[PDB]
C-alpha cells in the first residue's frame, strides 16, 4: 500500500485531535480532552489513482520545543500547522512551530489550518495572515464542527506528494455486506440499548 | 517594561552561592528508568540545604518518578519546586501516576511549597486529578503562588482544580493558619466558561490574591462577568491579565463596574479581547472615575473606533504614574492616530502609548591597429617573427610602439603569457641586434611613453603599466638586454608616480628583477 | 583594579589600590578606546558583547578567565549608551548572567559568576537610580554575601558596596516610594547583625561606606 507519515503540530486547544477525530469517526469531540504525547491514527483515503493512507501523529501542543520531541518529526513526509482563528496568541505561534519542522525534516509540504472559523468572534482574519507569504505554505479555512474545507488540507499535501495536480477523490470501492449474523446469547442486551436510545436527544444547536 | 525589572529583581533575590536552588534545566535527561536516574538521585542526595528543584527540560518516567521521590522523601526544607516542562513525550498512562508519586514522596517530606510550579505539562483532567493529592494534602496550607500556565486542563480540569482550591483553603482555615493564594497562573487551558465560574468561585473565597492571569481561555462574556464579580471582593488586586479572550461588551461593563471598586490595580491588559468601542469608554469612564497607582493599560487589538479611543486617552491622562498605553491595531484612521498623540502630548507623557505601527480605518598590421588578447592567439606560431618582421625596428620609436602594442594585452594566463614573452623577446633581439640603433634612445622613449618621464613634445601617455612592466621584467632577464640600462630602469621605476601605484605588484616584481642583476 | 597586600612597619598586612601604575594606564586605554568605538556605533558592540555572553552560557566556551574579561569590557562602557539602551543591554545583560549561575554547579563558579554580576551591577550607578527595587535588593544580597566564608566574597561585597553608597547616596538618606522610613535607618538598627563575620578591614570598609551615605 502508501503510506505518508503525516504530523499534525499545533498549539494546545486547536482542534487537532477534534480534526483527525472528525475524519476517522464524522463525530464532533466538543470536550477538551488535552492529548498527552503523540497519537497515531491512520486514514484511508480513496483517490483515481488508488488508495493511500496517511498516518496523522497528532502531537501535543502544550509540550515545549526542542529536541525531547523530534522524535515526532523523524522521517515526516507532510506536516499540517494548525493555528485557532478566533485567538490570536495561537496565531503568534505558527512561525515557532514551522521552525521546529524545518528544524528537523527540511522541505516538506506544510499546511497552514485557521481552524474555528465558524464563530462570530473572529479575531484573525484574513488580511492578518501574512506568515504563509513569506515563506511557502499554503493556507486553508477550516471548521472542524460545521465541516468548512476540512478536507482541503488532505487533498493538497497528497497532490503535492503524488505529484498529479488532477487528482481528486474518488467515492469509495464499497461492495455488499458479507452475510447478516446475530447472537442470540446478546440480542436481548441490544435490545435494552434501544430502550434507553429514545430517551436521550441529539446533539442539535 | 517595568515587569522586567521586576523580575530581574525577584530573580537577584533568590540567588545563593551555596546551599540553595538545585536545577537540571536544559539538559534534556530522558530519565526512562530506574537505574537511568542514577545521577540525578545522587545529585540530590548530595545537597546539604535544598530550597528549590528545577526541573525544567526533561522527561521523567514512572520508575524515575518513584526514585526522584523516595529521593525527596529525606528533604524537608524544600520549599519551591519548578517542574515546568518535565514530561515531554510520556504517554496518559504514565503522567498520573509520576505526579501521584511525586506528590506522595513531598507530602511524606513535610515541605511547605511556597511556590508550586507545573507550566507547559500536557495534564487536562488526567493529571489534575494526579496532582490535585498534592494540592489538598497539608504540604500546601502556605502555598503563595501557583502557576499552572499552559497545563491544558479545561473544563473538567478547572472544575477539580477550582474543589481542591475550597478544599484546601477550608482545611487551611480550620488548622488555623488559611491559605493565602497570592498569584494566581492559568493561562490557555481553555476554561472557557464552566472553569472560568468555578475558579470565580474559588477565587470569592480566597480574598488574597494579588496577581490572576488568565490569558487565551476562550472564556466569553457569561464566564467573564463571574470573574469580575469575584475579582470585585479581592481588595488587593494588583495585575489583572485576561489577554485574548472574548469581552465583546457586556463583559466590558461588568469588568469596569468592578474597576470602579478597586483602587490598587496596577496594570491592566486587555488585548485581543473585543471590547468594540463601547466597553473601551465604559472601562474610560471607570478609570476616570479613580484609580491612582496604574502603571499600564493594554486594548491593543479591540476594535477600537476614533471616538473610544480619544475618551479613553484623555480618562488615562489624568494618571499620575502610567508608564505605557497600547493601543496599536484599533480602527483608528491615520488622522486618528496624529490626534491621539496630540491629545497625549498636551499633558506630560507624550509617548507613554505604544507605536500604532498597525491601524486601519596579412592580419598582423590589423591586430596592431586595435590589439586584443585573443587576436594574437589566432597567430599561432608565426606571431614569433610575424611581429618581428612585420615591424621596422631601424627607428627605435616604431620598436617601442610596436613593444607598447604586444605588451598591452598582456594577461596573466599561461598560454597568451608566454606568446607575448616570446614574442617580445624575437621583436628585441631583432632590435637590438643592429649598429644603427641607439639603446639609449630606446630607453628613453619607453619611459617617455609609459608617463615615467616627460618629452619636448608631449605625447599622451598610456593607462596602464601593467603589460609594459611586465614585459620589461621578463625582458631584464634576457641576455640581449644590456647591463647599462639596468640603472636607468631602476632609477625611474623606483621613481614615484601615480601611474606606477595602481600597479604595485608588476612595480615590485620589476624591482626585484633589478636589483637582482 | 590592582590590590596588592601589603605589610607596613608594623607588621599590619592591607590591601593597598594601586592607583597610576602600568597596567591601570593599559586598561584605561583600552576602556577609552573602546567607549570611542561604542559612540561611533553601539549596536555593533552590544551584538558583540551578547554573542561572547551566549558563548559563556553555552558552555562552548566557559571559562574564569573570559567571564572576568567579558565582564570587564561590559562594565568599561558605562555611560556610553542612552539611558534607555543601557537599561535594555543590562536587563538583558544581568537576566543571562543569573541564568547562568544556577546553571553551573560547585561554590567557586557561584561565587564567580556573583562576583561578576555586582562587579557589573555597580558600574551602571544610573541604572540603579532610576530603579529603586533593583537598587534595595542589590543591597540586601551584598548584605547577604558578608556572611559569606569562601574566600574573596566578603572583600567583593564591600567593595561593590562602597562603589554603590558613594554613587547613589543619596537614595539612602531621602524616604522612597513605597518606604515609610529611609534605608540608611534600616540599615543603622541593624548593622550588629551584617558586620558580625566580617574581618576588621571588611568592617572599617563597611563604616566608611556607611558614612558615604550619612554626609
Ligand atoms: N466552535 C468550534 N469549536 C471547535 C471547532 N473545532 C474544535 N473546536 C473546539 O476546540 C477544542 C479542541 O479540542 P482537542 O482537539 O481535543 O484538543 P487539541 O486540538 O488536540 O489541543 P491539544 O490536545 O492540547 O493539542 C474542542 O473541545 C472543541 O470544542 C470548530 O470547528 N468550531
Ligand atoms: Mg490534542
Amino acid at each position: 500500500q502508501v503510506q505518508f507519515k503525516l504530523v499534525l503540530v499545533g498549539d494546545g486547544g486547536t482542534g487537532k485531535t477534534t480534526f483527525v477525530k472528525r475524519h476517522l469517526t464524522g463525530e464532533f469531540e466538543k470536550k477538551y480532552v488535552a492529548t498527552l504525547g503523540v497519537e497515531v491514527h491512520p486514514l484511508v483515503f480513496h483517490t483515481n489513482r488508488g488508495p493511500i493512507k496517511f498516518n496523522v501523529w497528532d502531537t501535543a501542543g502544550l509540550e515545549k520545543f526542542g529536541g525531547l520531541r523530534d522524535g515526532y518529526y523523524i522521517q515526516a513526509q507532510c506536516a499540517i500547522i494548525m493555528f485557532d482563528v478566533t485567538s490570536r496568541v495561537t496565531y503568534k505561534n505558527v512561525p515557532n512551530w514551522h521552525r521546529d519542522l524545518v528544524r528537523v525534516c527540511e522541505n516538506i509540504p506544510i499546511v497552514l489550518c485557521g481552524n474555528k472559523v465558524d464563530i462570530k468572534d473572529r479575531k484573525v482574519k484574513a488580511k492578518s495572515i501574512v506568515f504563509h507569504r513569506k515563506k511557502n505554505l499554503q493556507y486553508y479555512d477550516i471548521s472542524a464542527k460545521s465541516n468548512y474545507n476540512f478536507e482541503k488540507p488532505f487533498l493538497w499535501l497528497a497532490r503535492k506528494l503524488i505529484g498529479d495536480p488532477n487528482l481528486e477523490f474518488v467515492a469509495m470501492p464499497a461492495l455488499a455486506p458479507p452475510e447478516v449474523v446475530m447472537d442470540p446469547a446478546l440480542a436481548a442486551q441490544y435490545e435494552h440499548d434501544l430502550e434507553v436510545a429514545q430517551t436521550t436527544a441529539l446533539p442539535d444547536e | 517594561a517595568s515587569e522586567d525589572i521586576a523580575k530581574l529583581a525577584e530573580t537577584l533575590a533568590k540567588t545563593q552561592v551555596a546551599g540553595g536552588q538545585l536545577s537540571f534545566k536544559g539538559k534534556s535527561l530522558k530519565l526512562n528508568t530506574a537505574e537511568d536516574a542514577k545521577d540525578v538521585i545522587k545529585e540530590i542526595e548530595d545537597f546539604d540545604s535544598l530550597e528549590a528543584l528545577r526541573l525544567e527540560g526533561n522527561t521523567v518516567g514512572v520508575e524515575a518518578a518513584r526514585v526522584i521521590a523516595k529521593a525527596l522523601e529525606k528533604k524537608s526544607e524544600l520549599k519551591r519546586c519548578h517542574w515546568s516542562d518535565m514530561f515531554t513525550g510520556r504517554l496518559r498512562t504514565e503522567i498520573p501516576p509520576a505526579l501521584i508519586s511525586l506528590g506522595e514522596g513531598l507530602i511524606t517530606a513535610g515541605a511547605q511549597l511556597v511556590e508550586l510550579d507545573l507550566s507547559d505539562n500536557a495534564f487536562g483532567p488526567d493529571g489534575v486529578q494526579g496532582f490535585e493529592a498534592l494540592l489538598k494534602s497539608s504540604a500546601c496550607f502556605t502555598l503563595q503562588e501557583l502557576k499552572l500556565n499552559n497545563c491544558g486542563m479545561g473544563i473538567g480540569g478547572g472544575k477539580i482544580l477550582a474543589a481542591a482550591l475550597t478544599e484546601c483553603h477550608r482545611k487551611s482555615s480550620a488548622q488555623g493558619k488559611p491559605l493565602a493564594l497570592k498569584v494566581f497562573v492559568a493561562g490557555r487551558n481553555r476554561l472557557e466558561n464552566d472553569g472560568a465560574t468555578a475558579l470565580a468561585e474559588a477565587f470569592r473565597v480566597i480574598g488574597t490574591l494579588e496577581e490572576v492571569h488568565m490569558p487565551q481561555n476562550g472564556i466569553n462574556h457569561p464566564g467573564i462577568t463571574a470573574l469580575a464579580q469575584a475579582f470585585a471582593v479581592n481588595p488587593l488586586l494588583r495585575v489583572i491579565n485576561l489577554n485574548d479572550n472574548t469581552f465583546t461588551e457586556k463583559g466590558a461593563v461588568a469588568m469596569a463596574e468592578t474597576l470602579k471598586t478597586l483602587r490598587q490595580v496596577e496594570v491592566i491588559n486587555f488585548g485581543d479581547c473585543l471590547v468594540r468601542s463601547k466597553g473601551a469608554v465604559a472601562i474610560a469612564d471607570a478609570i476616570r472615575g479613580g484609580l491612582p497607582k496604574l502603571k499600564e493599560l493594554n486594548l491593543s487589538f479591540c476594535e477600537i473606533k476614533r471616538d473610544a479611543a480619544l475618551a479613553v486617552a484623555e480618562a488615562m491622562a489624568d494618571k499620575a504614574e502610567l508608564e505605557k498605553l497600547d493601543l496599536n491595531g484599533n480602527t483608528l484612521g491615520e488622522e486618528g492616530c496624529e490626534q491621539l498623540q496630540e491629545v497625549l502630548e498636551g499633558f506630560n507623557m507624550a509617548k507613554v502609548l505604544a507605536s500604532l505601527s498597525d491601524d486601519e480605518d596579412a592580419d598582423v598590421s590589423t591586430f596592431l591597429a586595435f590589439p586584443s588578447p585573443e587576436k594574437l592567439l589566432r597567430l599561432g606560431p608565426k606571431s614569433s617573427v610575424l611581429i618581428a618582421q612585420q615591424t621596422d625596428t631601424s627607428d627605435p620609436e616604431k620598436v617601442v610602439s610596436a613593444f607598447l602594442k604586444v605588451s598591452s594585452v598582456f594577461k596573466d594566463e599561461a598560454t597568451v603569457r608566454m606568446a607575448v614573452q616570446d614574442a617580445v623577446d624575437a621583436l628585441m633581439q631583432k632590435a637590438f641586434n643592429s649598429s644603427s640603433f641607439n639603446s639609449n634612445t630606446f630607453l628613453t622613449r619607453l619611459l617617455v611613453h609609459m608617463g615615467l618621464l616627460k618629452s619636448e613634445d608631449k605625447v599622451k601617455a598610456i593607462a596602464n603599466l601593467y603589460g609594459p612592466l611586465m614585459a620589461l621584467n621578463h625582458m631584464v632577464q634576457q641576455d640581449y638586454f644590456p647591463k647599462a640600462l639596468a640603472p636607468l630602469l631602476l632609477a625611474f621605476v623606483t621613481k614615484p608616480n601615480s601611474a606606477l601605484e595602481s600597479c604595485s605588484f608588476a612595480r615590485h616584481s620589476l624591482l626585484q628583477t633589478l636589483y637582482k642583476v | 583594579e590592582e590590590v596588592l597586600v601589603v605589610e607596613n612597619d608594623q607588621g599590619e598586612v592591607v590591601r593597598e589600590f594601586m592607583k597610576d601604575t602600568d597596567s591601570i594606564n593599559l586598561y584605561k586605554n583600552m576602556r577609552e578606546t573602546l567607549v570611542y568605538l561604542t559612540h561611533l556605533d553601539y549596536v555593533d558592540t552590544e551584538r558583540i558583547m551578547t554573542e561572547k555572553l551566549h558563548n559563556q552560557v553555552n558552555g562552548t566556551e566557559w571559562s574564569w578567565k573570559n567571564l572576568n574579561t567579558l565582564c570587564w569590557a561590559i562594565g568599561s562602557i558605562s555611560g556610553a549608551m542612552h539611558e534607555e539602551d543601557e537599561k535594555r543591554f543590562l536587563v538583558t545583560v544581568i537576566k543571562d548572567l543569573l541564568g547562568l549561575c544556577e546553571q553551573k554547579r560547585g561554590k567557586d563558579n557561584k561565587a564567580i559568576i556573583a562576583s561578576n554580576i555586582m562587579y557589573i551591577v555597580g558600574q551602571y550607578p544610573r541604572f540603579l537610580r532610576a530603579h529603586w527595587k533593583f537598587l534595595k535588593t542589590v543591597v540586601n544580597k551584598l548584605f547577604e554575601f558578608m556572611h559569606e566564608t569562601h574566600d574573596g566574597v566578603q572583600d567583593m561585597a564591600c567593595d561593590t558596596f562602597i562603589k554603590i553608597a558613594q554613587k547613589c547616596r543619596r537614595h539612602f538618606v531621602q524616604v522612597q516610594v513605597g518606604e515609610v522610613m529611609p534605608f540608611i535607618d534600616e540599615i543603622l538598627n541593624n548593622i550588629n547583625t551584617i558586620i558580625c563575620d566580617l574581618q576588621p578591614q571588611q568592617v572599617h570598609t563597611f563604616y566608611e561606606a556607611v558614612g558615604y551615605m550619612i554626609g
